[PDB]
C-alpha cells in the first residue's frame, strides 16, 4: 500500500531530501514538498533519538561562562573576586558580627564607567541566520570544510613565490579524477588568452559603491 | 508680516496685535530673483501672493496655512480684480503684457492634465532622445476593435436573418455610435485579450503612432533599447502572451515583437516576431542586449535578422518571473512569490549565476535599487521592504549545497513597513529644485508618499520620540492599534511614521503642551521641526 | 579507498592544516591525526574519510604534492 | 597599452556570443545557443 | 490564574460590566498574573456581574476593592479579546485548604 | 426566526420602508432578478432585469446590480439601482392595500460603474464611481414622462427571454461637479519632459475605455 | 537606514458612502471611506461644488460604513466597523472640525 | 492513550471555537480548504486586493465579491473520502 | 520620603535585617519588603543593597530565592540597569545551582520590569542566554526561555529582530521537552516571538513537521502552529507556501498569481 522510497525520490520534484521514514507518513507527497520548500528548517534531528536532549557525557566537561568584554573592562570581574576571596576566610562570627557593624563604600565602581560599558563600549555578538538550529555536538563540529584553488597565508610551510608546486605534477598525472569541473592555471585555465581576470578589473571600475540613505 | 528679500527667501512672522513684538520667522526659499509681495483677495479672505522667478501664493485653507506656486509663468507685478465675469481674481502685468488671472481649485497638491486612452495602461517607456512615450494597453474580458466590427455585422446579419422593414433598422444598427467611456465596453469572455501600442507626446497629448494587436494576443511588457551589434538604431520590444486563461492558469505561448522607431520616434516599423513557449512578463536592456524572462526562465536575447536569438539562458528561479532590473553585470529578480534574487553575469564563461537571494516570501509588485546593494520593494498586500546585501558577499560564484533549499547567502532585510494600500511604483529621485532625494511611491488606491532618510541622530531621535507621544495620546480614530497597524505582516523596522506625527498640529492645546513638555520645546518649535522636514524633501 | 594512512610528519604540523593540507587535492571530509595524551605529542600519521572513492584514488598522488617542514608524507590505501 | 585592453575587451564579446575557443586561431558555434543561418563565422 | 492549571476562564463575551479585585488580588493582571505596567481595563460578561455577584473579585471572588486590568504584555499579545477573564471554578488548591484548616481547627 | 429558501443566489439586499411609509420587506437582487419577500403570507415577487437591445455582450453572462439607493419622500418613495453595465432603474413598488403586488422598473440613465450612490435630499445624486472620477448629478426630472416603456413584474413574459430597453444619453441627470481621482495608479515614472526644472510626474490609471494618462504637476492650476 | 514616511496626496478612491445629517443643522453631508481614510465632504445646494469639510486618518481598514440617529434625533452618528475587532461610534462636531468618538466596545481579535 | 484522547478532546474544542485549527491528523484537504476561504475573506476586507483582483480581471468589485462569495462553498474540489 | 532621618549604617543594617521578612507567610509583607530595598538603594547605592541581595542567593528554600530574585530586579529598575547588570552576570559564575537559576530569574523579572528600555541591554545578555540554553540541567533551559518571552516583547518595533531570531535557533530544539512547567515556558517564549519576530518566522519553523510521521513530533507542532493561527490569523494570508495541484482538488491560489 505504501510507497517505498526510490518511486517517492523520482516523485518529489527534488529528492534530496527524502528520508528511511518518510514513506512512513500518512501523506508523504506533501511531507517531500513541504522539506524542499524554501526557508523552512527542519525538524530537530533528536526526534529520533533515545538518549534525551543535552544529555550526553560531552556536556559534563562544559567551561564556565565567560563575560564579553566590554563588561571585563569594568573590572567587576575583579572586585567580587577578591570580595568572595575573602569571605570564605571569615567564620560565622565574624560574619554576624559585620552584619550589626557594616561597611561601607567597599565594591562601588563610579557610574561614568558603569554607564560608558553599556552606551558606548557594547558590540554587537556573532548572530547567526534564521534556520540555523542548534543541536548537541554543534559547537565541537563547527570547523567545516576550504576547496582547491583557495590556500590558507600558513598552508609559509610552501615558501613559494605566487603557482603551486603540486601542479608541475598534477599538469604531469593528470587532472584528478575525483573533481570533474576543477580549472587550475595552466593545465586548462589562463596563467589559451588570459582575459578573465580584466574582466573583473573593468567591472571594478565601473561600480559606485555609495549606501544610499546613511547617517552623515 | 511677510517680508522678502534680494536672496530670495520669503519670512512670515508673527506680529502682535495689541504689542508689536515679531515672534517667530519661518524662512522659506522660492524662486532666484528679488521677490515682490502683493496683497490679493481669495475665498473672502485676505491671501498674499509673492512674485520672484516662479510665482508663489500664500493663503490659509481649512483654517491651515498653505505655500504653494503658480504653475504659470513669471510676472512683474500683480494686484486683486473683482468683476462680473471673474469675483476674485488677478490682474498682472508681465513684461509688454497684461492679463487677468483666475485661480478655480485652492487648496490643491497637484494640478493635473489627462489624456485618454483605450484600455487599462500596464506599462511605459520613456524614449531618450524624443521624449516620447511608448505605453502598451491591455483588457481581459475585451474586444479589439475588428472583432467588434466583426461581431456587429454577424448580429445584423442576424436581424435580417429573423425576419423585410429590419435591415433598416440594422442600418442604423451599424450607424449609431454610443460612446464607450460613457456606456461602458462590451464584455467578451474569459480568455478574450485587447491589447495596443502607442507612441505619445507627453506635452501635447496626441497620439503620434498606434498598433493594434490579435483578438487573444495580450502586452505585458515593453522595451527600448539599442542593441549595440547592430549599432545605432532604436528597438522596441514588446513581449506578448497568446491565449490566456487565468482562473485557472493556462497559456498556449508568447510572442516578443520588435519594432524600430523611425522619424525621430514618430513611428514603429514592424520588424519580426519571435515565438516564446511562456508569457515574456519581464524585459529589460542589459549591456547591448537584453535580458527577456519568460515563466520562471531567465534568458539573454540578440537581435537576429529573422528573429531574437537566444544565449546563456537560466533555469534555477523558483516560480513565475515578474520584473527585472539591472545594475552593472548584476541582475536583481523578482519572483511572483520567491522575492528577490540576485543574479551576476560573466562574459567569458556565458552564464547567469544565482549568487544571493532572500529569506522571507514576498508577493513583489515592484521593485527600485537604492544603490549597488540595497533593493527595495513592494508587495501586494501593501508593504514595502529594504533588502540590503551583506558586506562580505562575493559575487564570484561558479557553477551544490545552498542554505535552506536556496542560494547559500542571503540578504539582509533591513527595513519593513505596512503602507495600506498597494504600491505599485517604487522610484528614487528629488522632486523639487534644491532638496534631496527621496523614495517615491504611488498607490493603487491613488495615494502618493515618500519614504525620505533622516540625516543625523538628534532628528531621529526627536521623531521617534514624537510618534512615541502620540501613539498614547492620540490613538487611532476606529480603535485600531499604531504599532499593530504598521507591522501587519512583518514587523516594523526602522521607519518613523509621518502621517502619525504631523497629526501634532491636530491635537488639542493642553495636549500639544503636555507632549511638547518632554520633548523640552514649545509648541511652535515642534510644529516647526514637523514642518522643515517636509519643506526640504517635499512639497 | 576512502580513507588513508599517511606517516613521516612534524608534530607543529596539525589536524587543521592537515585537512587543508589534504583538501587542497580534495576535501577531507573527516580528519584523524592522533593527539597522544600522554607526553602531549603527535607521532605523525594519519587517517583520512572522505566523501566517496574521488578522494581516495588521488590521495596516493596527493601524497607526491605533500611536503611538511622539509619533508615527505606517505599516503596510501586503507 | 591601451590597444592590448580593447583588443581584449572584443574577445570578451566574442566570449559572450556563444563563440568557443577551441579553435586555435579559429572559433566554433556552440549547439546550445541560438545563431541566425546566415552567418558563417564570427566578425573581427 | 498561570499558576493553576485546572483552573478555566468563562470566556463568554464580554459586556459592560467592569471588573475588580479584592485587596489580596489588587494591582495583579488577571490573565498572566503580573504586578507591572498595568495597559487595559477589565470587562465582564453579563452573567458574571448577576445580581449579589455585582463587584466581587474577577480572579479569587472575595469583595472586590478597585478596578481590574489587563498589563501591557496581555495587551501587545491580544489575550484582553478572548472573552470574560472571570474564574468559573475553585479547583482543587482552594478545596484542600479549606478541608486543611477544618481538619486542624 | 424566519427562514426561507431562494431560488438563485441573491448578491445584496435593499431595506423597504415600512412603519407607516410603505410595506416593510426586502428588495432581493440576484442575478437577472429583482425579487420583493417579506415574511407573513405575502407571496415572493419577482422581475426579470431589463437588457439592453442588441448588446455585444457573450451571451453567457448574467446580470446584476451592484449598488442601489432608496429616495424616501413623505409622499412616495423609489429606488435606484445600478447594473453591472452602469444602467441606473427606477423601482418602485406597487401595493394593493397591505401587500404588494408588483414591482415596476424604469430605465433611468447610465452613469459610471459606482460603488455608491446617495440621493441627498435637495435633488442631487452622488455617484462615487469605483475607479476614475467622481461625479455629482444634479436630479433634473424624475422618470416620469417623455415616453418611455416600462416594465413590470406583472406583465406576462414568455419561457426564455426578457425585456429589453435602449440606452440614451443624459435626460434625467444634469452633470454639475465633477472630482478628480488619481483612483487606480498603475503606472508612474517622474520626469522631466517639458524642460521646465521641475519633475512632473507622469501616470497611468483608470480601467478600461475611462483610462487616462495624466501628467501631474506641483501648484495651483 | 531610518526612514520617514510622508504622504503628498491623499487616496482618493471611494469606497463607501453614507448620507446624512452630520453636522446636526438643517445642511446635508456625505461621509467617505477612503478605504483607510474617513472624510466629510459637503455639496453646496446652489453653487453645485462638493467641498472637503473633514479628512481624517484612521490607521485601519475601514470595511463597512453606516449612519445612525436616535429616535427623535437631529444629528447622525457614525458607526465604524473596522479590522480592529471593536465597533467605533463617531459623532462630528463643527465647532471644532474633529471626529469625536463617543463609543467603542471591544469583542474580537484585530485584522 | 488517556493523554491522547485529553488532547484530543481539547483540539476539538478549539476547532470549534476558532474554524480551522489543526491537530495531528488534519489531512491535506482540511488544512487547504481552511486557508482558502481564510484568503477568500481577507480578500474581501483589504479593499486594495479587492481593486486588483478587479483591475486584473475586467470586473466590478460586486462582481468580484460575489465570486469569490461563491467560491467559499467548495474552494478546492470535492472531499476526498 | 524621609531617608535622611537615618545614616547610611542604619539602612545597611536595616536591610540585611528585612531578609528575614521574606520568610513571611502572608504575601503582602513580602512585596512590601521587596519595594523596600529599592527605596534604600537610592539612598546608600545599588552595589551595598546589591551584594547583600546576591549573597541571598545560596539559601536553599524558595521562598526566600524567589523574593530575592524579584528585589534584584526592582533595583535594578529603579537604580537603571548598567549599575547592577555587571554584578549579575558576573554571579552567573559561581558553581552553584540554586544561584545560576537566580541570575536568570531576575534578568526575566527585570526585562518584564524595564519594556521598551530593554532595547539597550539586550546585545549584553543575548550571550548568557545562550548560554543557558544550550545547558544541560532543563530548568536553566526553562528560566532562559522564560527571559526570552519577557525580552522579546519589550523591544517589539524597535528592530531588534537578529538577536531575537538567533534566540530562536536555541529555543526551537528544546520543544520536544516533556515536563509541563518546561513546555509551557517554551510555547510562552514563542508566543512572545511571534510578536517580535512575526508569524512568517514561525510558521517557517513549523512547515516541516506538520506533517512528519511520528505522532509525537507532529501534534507538538500541531500546537504551535495554533498558537500562531489564534493570534495571527490574518497576517498568515501572504505567508502559506504554495501547494501544487493533485488529481482533483485544485490548491493553488490563483488570485495572487495574478499579474497587473
Ligand atoms: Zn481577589
Ligand atoms: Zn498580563
Ligand atoms: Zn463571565
Amino acid at each position: 500500500n505504501r510507497f517505498t522510497v526510490a518511486e517517492l525520490k523520482q516523485l518529489v520534484a527534488r529528492p534530496d531530501v527524502v528520508e528511511m521514514h518518510d514513506v512512513t507518513a500518512q501523506d508523504p507527497k506533501l511531507l517531500v514538498h513541504l522539506k524542499a520548500t524554501r526557508n523552512s528548517v527542519p525538524v530537530p534531528r533528536h526526534w529520533c533519538f533515545k538518549r534525551k536532549y543535552l544529555q550526553g557525557k560531552r556536556g559534563i566537561e562544559k567551561p564556565p561562562f565567560e563575560l564579553p568584554d566590554f563588561i571585563k573592562r569594568t573590572g567587576i570581574q575583579e572586585m567580587r573576586e577578591a570580595l568572595q576571596e575573602k569571605e570564605e576566610q571569615k567564620t560565622m562570627k565574624s560574619k554576624m558580627r559585620e552584619k550589626v557593624r557594616p561597611k561601607m563604600g567597599k565594591i562601588d565602581i563610579d557610574y561614568q564607567k558603569l554607564h560608558d560599558a553599556f552606551f558606548k563600549w557594547q558590540t554587537k555578538p556573532k548572530l547567526t541566520i534564521h534556520g540555523d538550529l542548534y543541536y548537541e555536538g554543534k559547537e565541537f563540529e563547527t570547523r567545516l570544510k576550504k576547496k582547491p584553488g583557495d590556500l590558507s597565508d600558513e598552508l609559509i610551510s610552501l615558501g613559494m613565490p605566487v603557482p603551486p608546486p603540486w601542479l608541475i605534477a598534477m599538469q604531469r598525472y593528470g587532472p584528478p579524477p575525483s573533481y570533474p569541473n576543477l580549472k587550475i592555471p595552466g593545465l586548462n585555465s589562463p596563467i589559451g588568452t588570459n582575459a578573465a581576470e580584466f574582466q573583473t578589473k573593468t567591472e571594478e571600475e565601473e561600480i559606485d559603491r555609495t549606501p544610499w540613505g546613511e547617517l552623515e | 508680516l511677510n517680508i522678502g528679500l534680494q536672496n530670495g527667501v520669503l519670512l512670515r512672522t508673527v506680529l502682535d496685535p495689541v504689542t508689536g513684538d515679531l515672534s517667530d520667522t519661518r524662512t522659506r526659499y522660492l524662486g532666484s530673483r528679488p521677490v515682490k509681495l502683493f496683497r490679493v483677495r481669495m475665498q473672502g479672505q485676505e491671501a498674499v501672493l509673492a512674485m520672484s522667478s516662479r510665482s508663489w501664493l500664500s493663503y490659509s485653507y481649512q483654517s491651515r496655512f498653505h505655500l504653494t506656486p503658480l504653475s504659470y509663468e513669471t510676472l512683474e507685478f500683480a494686484s486683486g480684480f473683482a468683476s462680473e465675469q471673474c469675483p476674485e481674481g488677478i490682474v498682472a502685468i508681465s513684461t509688454n503684457t497684461l492679463r487677468i488671472l483666475a485661480l478655480e481649485k485652492l487648496g490643491a497638491v497637484f494640478n493635473q492634465v489627462a489624456f485618454p486612452l483605450q484600455y487599462t495602461p500596464r506599462k511605459f517607456v520613456i524614449h531618450p532622445e524624443s521624449n516620447n512615450l511608448i505605453i502598451i494597453e491591455t483588457d481581459h474580458n475585451a474586444y479589439t476593435e475588428a472583432t467588434k466590427a466583426q461581431r456587429k455585422q454577424q448580429m445584423a446579419e442576424e436581424m435580417v436573418e429573423a425576419a423585410e422593414l429590419a435591415a433598416e433598422m440594422a442600418a442604423a444598427f451599424l450607424n449609431e455610435n454610443l460612446p464607450e467611456s460613457i456606456f461602458g465596453a462590451p464584455k467578451a469572455g474569459n480568455g478574450q485579450w485587447a491589447s495596443v501600442i502607442r507612441v505619445m507626446n507627453p506635452i501635447q497629448g496626441n497620439t503620434l503612432d498606434l498598433v493594434q494587436l490579435e483578438q487573444n494576443e495580450a502586452a505585458f511588457s515593453v522595451a527600448v533599447c539599442r542593441f549595440s551589434n547592430t549599432g545605432e538604431d532604436w528597438y522596441v520590444l514588446v513581449g506578448v502572451a497568446k491565449d490566456l486563461i487565468l482562473n485557472p492558469r493556462s497559456v498556449a505561448g508568447g510572442f516578443v515583437y520588435t519594432y524600430k522607431l523611425v522619424n525621430n520616434g514618430e513611428k514603429l516599423e514592424f520588424l519580426h516576431k519571435t515565438p516564446v513557449e511562456e508569457v515574456p512578463a519581464a524585459i529589460a536592456p542589459f549591456q547591448g542586449r537584453v535580458l527577456i524572462g519568460v515563466g520562471k526562465l531567465l534568458r539573454v536575447y540578440d537581435l537576429g535578422k529573422k528573429k531574437l536569438l537566444r544565449k546563456c539562458e537560466n533555469k534555477h528561479i523558483a516560480n513565475y518571473i515578474s520584473g527585472i532590473q539591472t545594475i552593472g553585470h548584476r541582475v536583481i529578480v523578482s519572483d511572483v512569490q520567491e522575492s528577490f534574487i540576485w543574479v551576476r553575469y560573466k562574459r567569458n564563461e556565458n552564464q547567469l549565476i544565482i549568487f544571493a537571494d532572500d529569506t522571507y516570501p514576498r508577493w513583489v509588485t515592484t521593485a527600485s535599487l537604492l544603490d549597488y546593494d540595497t533593493v527595495a520593494g513592494a508587495d501586494k498586500f501593501g508593504n514595502i521592504c529594504v533588502v540590503r546585501l551583506p558586506p562580505n558577499t562575493n559575487d564570484e560564484v561558479d557553477e551544490d549545497r545552498g542554505l535552506l533549499n536556496g542560494a547559500s547567502q542571503k540578504a539582509e532585510v533591513i527595513m519593513n513597513y505596512h503602507v495600506g494600500e498597494t504600491v505599485l511604483s517604487l522610484q528614487k529621485t528629488t522632486l523639487i529644485p534644491g532638496g534631496s532625494e527621496s523614495l517615491v511611491y504611488t498607490t493603487l488606491s491613488g495615494g502618493i508618499g515618500i519614504l525620505v532618510p533622516f540625516t543625523s541622530h538628534e532628528d531621529h531621535d526627536f521623531f521617534q520620540h514624537v510618534e512615541m507621544h502620540l501613539r498614547s495620546e492620540h490613538p487611532p480614530l476606529c480603535g485600531r492599534d499604531h504599532l499593530s497597524f504598521r507591522s501587519y505582516y512583518f514587523p516594523v523596522k526602522n521607519v518613523i511614521d509621518g502621517d502619525l506625527c504631523e497629526q501634532f498640529n491636530s491635537m488639542e492645546p493642553n495636549k500639544q503642551k503636555n507632549v511638547s513638555e518632554e520633548l523640552d520645546r514649545t509648541p511652535p518649535e515642534v510644529s516647526k521641526k514637523l514642518e522643515d522636514i517636509r519643506t526640504r524633501y517635499a512639497f | 579507498d576512502a580513507t588513508v594512512y599517511v606517516g613521516g610528519l612534524d608534530e607543529k604540523v596539525s589536524e587543521p592544516l592537515l585537512w587543508e593540507l589534504f583538501l587542497q587535492a580534495g576535501p577531507v571530509v573527516n580528519t584523524h591525526m592522533p593527539k597522544d595524551r600522554v607526553t602531549g605529542q603527535h607521532q605523525g600519521y594519519g587517517f583520512v574519510e572522505f566523501l566517496s572513492e574521488e578522494d581516495a584514488d588521488y590521495a596516493i598522488k596527493i601524497m607526491n604534492m605533500i611536503k611538511l617542514y622539509g619533508k615527505p608524507i606517505r599516503v596510501n590505501k586503507a | 597599452s591601451p590597444t592590448r585592453r580593447r583588443a581584449l575587451d572584443h574577445y570578451l564579446t566574442l566570449r559572450s556570443s556563444g563563440w568557443i575557443p577551441d579553435g586555435r586561431g579559429r572559433w566554433v558555434k556552440d549547439e546550445n545557443v541560438e545563431f541566425d543561418s546566415d552567418e558563417e563565422e564570427p566578425p573581427d | 490564574a498561570k499558576h493553576h492549571p485546572d483552573l478555566i476562564f468563562c470566556r463568554k463575551q464580554a459586556g459592560v460590566a467592569i471588573g475588580r479585585l479584592c485587596e489580596k488580588c489588587d494591582g495583579k493582571c488577571v490573565i498572566c498574573d503580573s504586578y507591572v505596567r498595568p495597559c487595559t481595563l477589565v470587562r465582564i460578561c453579563d452573567e458574571c456581574n448577576y445580581g449579589s455577584y455585582q463587584g466581587r473579585c474577577v480572579i479569587c471572588g472575595g469583595p472586590g476593592v478597585s478596578d481590574a486590568y489587563y498589563c501591557k504584555e496581555c495587551t501587545i499579545q491580544e489575550k484582553d479579546r478572548d472573552g470574560c477573564p472571570k474564574i468559573v471554578n475553585l479547583g482543587s488548591s482552594k478545596t484542600d485548604l479549606f478541608y486543611e484548616r477544618k481538619k486542624y481547627g | 426566526k424566519y427562514s426561507e429558501p431562494l431560488e438563485e443566489h441573491g448578491n445584496f439586499l435593499i431595506t423597504v420602508p415600512g412603519g407607516s411609509d410603505g410595506p416593510s420587506g426586502v428588495l432581493i437582487c440576484s442575478e437577472n432578478y429583482i425579487t420583493y419577500k417579506n415574511f407573513g403570507d405575502q407571496p415572493d415577487i419577482r422581475c426579470p432585469i431589463p437588457r439592453r437591445r442588441n448588446d455585444l455582450d457573450d451571451p453567457e453572462r448574467g446580470m446584476i446590480f451592484v449598488c442601489s439607493a432608496t429616495h424616501k419622500t413623505k409622499s412616495m418613495f423609489f429606488f435606484l439601482a445600478q447594473t453591472e453595465q452602469g444602467d441606473i432603474f427606477k423601482i418602485t413598488l406597487e401595493t394593493d392595500e397591505d401587500m404588494v403586488t408588483e414591482i415596476r422598473l424604469k430605465y433611468f440613465d447610465t452613469v459610471p460603474v459606482a460603488a455608491a450612490m446617495c440621493v441627498l435630499k435637495t435633488g442631487f445624486l452622488f455617484v462615487a464611481s469605483e475607479f476614475g472620477n467622481h461625479y455629482l448629478y444634479q436630479i433634473a426630472h424624475l422618470g416620469d414622462d417623455d415616453e418611455e416603456p416600462e416594465f413590470s413584474s406583472a406583465m406576462p413574459l414568455e419561457e426564455g427571454d426578457t425585456f429589453f430597453f435602449q440606452p440614451r444619453p443624459l435626460k434625467n441627470l444634469v452633470l454639475v461637479d465633477e472630482l478628480d481621482s488619481l483612483s487606480p495608479i498603475l503606472f508612474c515614472q517622474i520626469a522631466d519632459l517639458a524642460n521646465e526644472d521641475t519633475p512632473q510626474l507622469y501616470v497611468a490609471c483608470g480601467r478600461g475605455p475611462r483610462s487616462s494618462l495624466r501628467v501631474l504637476r506641483h501648484g495651483l492650476e | 537606514m531610518f526612514l520617514y514616511n510622508l504622504t503628498l496626496q491623499r487616496a482618493t478612491g471611494i469606497s463607501f458612502a453614507i448620507h446624512g445629517n452630520f453636522s446636526g443643522t438643517k445642511q446635508q453631508e456625505i461621509v467617505v471611506s477612503r478605504g483607510k481614510i474617513l472624510e466629510l465632504l459637503r455639496p453646496d445646494p446652489n453653487t453645485g461644488k462638493v467641498h472637503t469639510l473633514l479628512t481624517v486618518e484612521v490607521f485601519g481598514v475601514i470595511r463597512s460604513l453606516m449612519a445612525f440617529r436616535l429616535t427623535g434625533g437631529t444629528k447622525d452618528y457614525i458607526v465604524v466597523g473596522s479590522d480592529s475587532g471593536r465597533i467605533v461610534i463617531l459623532e462630528y462636531q463643527p465647532s471644532k472640525n474633529m471626529f469625536e468618538k463617543i463609543h467603542q466596545e471591544t469583542f474580537g481579535k484585530s485584522g | 492513550m488517556t493523554d491522547r484522547y485529553t488532547i484530543h478532546s481539547q483540539l476539538e474544542h478549539l476547532q470549534s471555537k476558532y474554524i480551522g485549527t489543526g491537530h495531528a491528523d488534519t489531512t491535506k484537504w482540511e488544512w487547504l480548504v481552511n486557508q482558502h476561504r481564510d484568503s477568500y475573506c481577507s480578500y474581501m476586507g483589504h479593499f486594495d486586493l479587492l481593486n486588483y483582483f478587479a483591475i486584473a480581471e475586467n470586473e466590478s468589485k460586486a462582481r468580484v465579491r460575489f465570486n469569490l462569495m461563491e467560491k467559499m462553498l467548495q474552494p478546492c474540489g470535492p472531499p476526498a473520502d | 520620603r524621609g531617608a535622611e532621618y537615618v545614616s547610611a549604617r542604619e539602612w545597611m543594617r536595616i536591610c540585611f535585617e528585612l531578609l528575614e521578612l521574606l520568610k513571611a507567610h502572608k504575601k503582602a509583607i513580602r512585596r512590601a519588603t521587596v519595594n523596600t530595598f529599592g527605596y534604600i538603594a537610592k539612598a546608600i547605592g545599588p552595589h551595598d543593597v546589591l551584594a547583600t541581595l546576591l549573597n541571598n542567593l545560596k539559601v536553599q528554600e524558595r521562598q526566600n530565592r524567589v523574593c530575592t530574585t524579584v528585589a534584584i530586579a526592582i533595583v535594578a529598575e529603579t537604580c537603571s540597569p548598567f549599575t547592577v547588570l555587571p554584578a549579575l552576570m558576573n554571579e552567573y559564575r559561581v558553581p552553584e545551582l540554586n544561584v545560576q537559576n537566580g541570575v536568570l530569574k531576575s534578568l526575566s523579572f527585570l526585562f518584564e520590569y524595564i519594556g521598551e528600555m530593554g532595547k539597550d541591554y539586550i546585545y549584553a545578555v543575548t550571550p548568557l542566554l545562550e548560554d543557558a540554553l544550550m545547558d544541560r540541567d532543563l530548568v536553566h533551559r526553562q528560566t532562559a526561555s522564560a527571559v526570552v518571552q519577557h525580552m522579546s516583547l519589550g523591544v517589539y518595533g524597535f528592530g531588534c529582530e537578529d538577536s531575537l531570531n538567533h534566540l530562536l535557533n536555541y529555543v526551537w530544539p528544546n520543544v520536544f521537552e516533556t515536563s509541563p512547567h518546561v513546555i509551557q515556558a517554551v510555547m510562552g517564549a514563542l508566543e512572545g516571538l511571534r510578536v517580535a519576530i512575526g508569524p512568517c518566522r514561525m510558521l517557517q519553523y513549523c512547515l516541516q513537521g506538520l506533517f512528519h510521521p511520528a505522532r509525537k513530533v507532529r501534534d507538538v507542532y500541531w500546537k504551535i502552529y495554533n498558537s500562531i493561527y489564534i493570534g495571527s490569523q490574518d497576517a498568515l494570508i501572504a505567508h502559506y507556501p504554495r501547494i501544487y495541484n493533485d488529481d482533483k482538488n485544485t490548491y493553488i491560489r490563483y488570485e495572487l498569481d495574478y499579474i497587473l
